[PDB]
């Protein structure tokens, strides 16, 4: 609920060449990927955040979701690179 | 509008699906001819318990999931399978009286229940 | 957020102020550590919190494998 | 025509699924010839005592599985266990409370009247 | 409402099975502390605080056996 | 409608036959009169049956758990 | 669903309700050993479900390469 | 049939071994009460309190033992 | 025991009935009509479902699907133009 | 069945007969190997759709086998037709 | 299905009175066995169409 | 049959009759539970017995680990 | 200098009991000087009673809390 | 021990041909290998066999042994295949 | 060997389970051929994965 | 014999004489159970073979631990 903010008529007039939709892309996920390993770093080591349940509770989910995103983005990556492979490959 | 209906519909459904409809009565009720609490005599050589009908009918319903009708001597079917063990009885000394919890049927049960056990008593002279 | 947050959730809807009660019992002990009356509520609301903490955290790793296995089944 | 025959019919049938159509009754049965409590008797050297109908008939019953049939001396509602059957002894007007299916009901009566039988006095000199 | 689990109604049990022993208990303790040397009155107190003792202890242990069977199936999730 | 682990769980459950209500029938006795040695006879009893009862069910749907995730993973 | 469109009960569903009970008293050995089954059987099923699925797909990745 | 175990049928063998004196000890209880100064009703209450004392203590040892023998192999299962 | 029945004189086919989803290679329109709906959706729902067992388990028919089809059609093409070229040099 | 054997009396065979056309000994091939290999695949999918089926080892030592039956099937008939075509071009690019 | 069967059995036997230790003592050794028969044969059966796979994989 | 049930017999024939010396030494007591030369022949039998079990069962079990673990090299 | 949460908890009894710390061992002072004395008997075996109970309570409760975490903290994997 | 016997004379044959001598090696090679898998399913399902430590050791060296000598003949077979399709290519 | 010690050393303590000396050698026992069955498992193993991969190298 | 029975043959020569002076003690007090100066030759020798047996097998117990640890990394 804090600080939401959306975007609206992405594509409605105008459309990015796939140079830079690929270039948008890497950006948005490596910046949020960084902060969140940091967020984790940062509750591992505050004496009051692992020493207390109700902290704890909070970040085993943390660690779940950053284990499966990251896992998903190279699946998903390797299986397009394949493809690319399959038709340019003589 | 076949998507239009068959969307609306269900958001409705799932918005009524938390409303709580179920209510919960309480009735109170005289007894005329005979003390609500249990009693317990204590002869010269022999102790001897009597329990009175809120113990007695408490101790029938113990546990019981199914619910009651026919006592001898969309959403209504929902509302009336409503589970035995809920009824509550609470004897009132002060003014001779029962306290009872549940569904309007419950009540309408155990009242008649009540009427057909506060039968008055006869009176025997031994010589 | 998520679906694993989701089953977490679930559970601390379910359990509507337990996490509260716990901290108010153990003040009012705090005050009179040698009352019987308050040490045997205690013992309750500190048995009934253990186990929700434990049933809640195996629950969210069963799930967590279940996902693991099928991103890599995607492959 | 098919297609809406068969889906109407499936879904009206799961939205019944939740209903209860088994119930309990009560049945009031005084006692015309005997004490419904358990009789104790105190003697200058010796205790005895005799259990009443409600603890004989409870202490048979207790964990019966079975429907109860003849007693000598849809219809899924009408199998109700046994070991539903409760009953519980009201001394203050010496009678007994029954608690379970029509049928439970009607059989404990019949059982009930098979067993208060009033007594032949016996004089000794 | 205010949320109970399965071991608090365990607990709870005795209490409203024990109608008012809690309140005997401090009621002889104030009549015997008014007057200590009363044989009838040390009598009353024996009994109470006995059955006082005997009632918080099969409580305990009642609530801690629960417990860890509840410990003992939770461990087979994994 | 329901698994095998279900079949192996209720065959615990309809093996013994009542335990699961005697175990609240004795406790309804005892609270009421917890000094009586004959009352706490009776529940030292069912109590200690009730417990092995639950574990011996528990630890054998996890067996059977066990052999059935090793064969699955050979379906590869 | 409420919803079918014209042209029994799953372990999806009956794991979502015995996790809804369960949630409202974790500590009843009876749930708890009602719950215990159903996720292990949510388990087995979601795997090997997973699995065939990819033994599938990987027949026909190699009878596309071979005719290469 | 009320469904019976194997410790509630240890338990039981003592229940039928001593035949009478669960209520041996309540006669005697109450002629004692009737008149707690003749020796001859004090020294026949002793024997049977004291009878009554060890059984109910030798029964409930007995049960724990064996509980702890079960639980012993079923540990072993998994 | 139950419900038990068997058909002894000939082998009628009824585990599937016989249709013609034996001549055909490829749903294509199956893989059209899914292929819209995970991509007609543009800031409406949520984005993000990495995580629920139930649709994670129904992506991963259409991510392998997909994937079959470009790599097929790429053949395809291939053999085409090379009979057209052998038969052009002969 | 179980407590039955079932045997048959002398088994002539009417299909040893090479009687049909090269290319109706085709079609007969295409079509049975095409039902064979849909009914094998339904089957599969419904022993693990039904829960009593996907959850007792019995049954799944069973369906073990069919999948690794299934997959050596489809390999082996997709070998041999290419080597056949491989064949044909061999020859006729010679 | 010998051994299929005897578990089976004990079983019954050991639900009927889950405290009986002789019993207790029976069911472990016949779990046990039948845990250990199982994992056996699904890996023989494995390393048998592995061997087919690859042959076929040789000339293909 | 089975070998981990050979090994488990060859304890209950190693000690012959303790299973029923047991149910025998307790039906004796039971009849005058405060006889102390009873309660001292059941002390001993009934420790005896406790320790059979313990070593049955353990050495069964460290029998299934070492053949889990050579089924698990089939591979 | 950092408190955890285990501090706290603990913290939680020292400042309930704010000042049985020193009433022991004063009424201690008082009772070497003169053995004798029932009223100082009387006072003393209650103080150090209460101090036994309000050393026990807490190591017990510092316990379940430590064996929480720990049971969390095992399922990062 | 009990019930056992063993053939003491083999049958005997002229061996003249590069054709002969064909035969005889696969003849003698088929033989070899469906004994093989047939005692190894037996030791499976023997369950004095299936659950001893000193049966399982063997067992173990069997299905190895196995493994290890259908693989070489395959490889050797498709090695000498490879050859003589080289030669008549060029 | 091993194996005969091992169902030896068995026999002797199923004779009287509640005699340390006994108990105590047959720790000893069970344990040693604990490791030596896992040793060698592990080896066996071991060896023939080599074998293996030198053919699939050159396959 | 390997190197867990070294160890414990260790124990076995590091205490000379106790077994055998366990047995004979045993035989004296049984003969007059009620001599204190008996009684109290017994206590402190049954006490130190308590200890011996003891210290004895949780060192056998860590030496396999470690020895199953590395063969387990044979793999
Ligand atoms: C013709 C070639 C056309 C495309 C060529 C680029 C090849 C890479 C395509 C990879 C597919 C990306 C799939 C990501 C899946 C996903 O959901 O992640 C989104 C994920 C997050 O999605 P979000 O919800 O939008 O935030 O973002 C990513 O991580 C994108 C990954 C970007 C990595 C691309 C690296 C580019 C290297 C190739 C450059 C070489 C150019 C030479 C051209 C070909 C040779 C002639
Ligand atoms: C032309 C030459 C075709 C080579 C045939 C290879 C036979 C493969 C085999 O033996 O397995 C049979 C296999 C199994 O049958 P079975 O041997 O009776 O068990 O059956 C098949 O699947 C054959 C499929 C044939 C499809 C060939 C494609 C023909 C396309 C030409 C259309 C022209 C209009």
């Amino acid at each position: 609920v804090i600080g939401q903010a959306v975007n609206i008529r992405s594509m409605e007039t105008d459309i990015v060449s796939l140079d830079d939709r690929l270039l948008q892309a890497f950006s948005g996920s490596a910046i949020a990927t960084a902060v969140d390993k940091q967020t984790i770093t940062n509750r591992i080591e505050d004496p009051n955040l692992v020493t207390d349940p109700k902290e704890l509770a909070i970040s085993q989910e943390m660690i779940s979701d950053y284990n499966l995103y990251v896992s998903m983005v190279s699946t998903l990556t390797r299986k397009g690179v394949g493809a690319v492979e399959t038709l340019l490959r003589s | 509008y076949v998507d239009m209906v068959v969307n609306a519909a269900t958001m409705m459904d799932k918005q009524n699906d938390g409303i709580e409809l179920g209510r919960q009565k309480i009735g109170v009720m005289r007894l005329n001819n005979t003390f609500v609490g249990d009693r317990t005599y204590n002869l010269r050589d022999q102790k001897m318990v009597i329990p009175g009908i809120a113990t007695a009918i408490e101790r029938l319903l113990q546990g019981e999931e199914q619910p009651l009708g026919n006592i001898v001597s969309l959403q209504e079917a929902l509302k009336q399978n409503a589970a035995a063990g809920n009824i509550k009885i609470v004897a009132y000394p002060d003014t001779n009286s029962l306290l009872v919890k549940g569904t309007a049927e419950q009540v309408h049960f155990i009242e008649m229940l009540v009427k057909a056990l506060d039968v008055a008593k006869r009176h025997v002279e031994l010589s | 957020s998520g679906y694993l947050d989701d089953v977490s959730a679930k559970f601390d809807t379910g359990v509507d102020n337990l996490q509260t009660q716990v901290t108010e019992a153990l003040d009012k002990l705090a005050a009179k550590p040698s009352d019987p009356a308050l040490l045997a509520a205690y013992q309750s609301k500190l048995s009934e919190y253990n186990l929700y903490r434990n049933a809640q955290s195996n629950t969210v790793k069963v799930f967590k494998d279940i996902d693991a296995a099928i991103i890599q089944n995607f492959r």
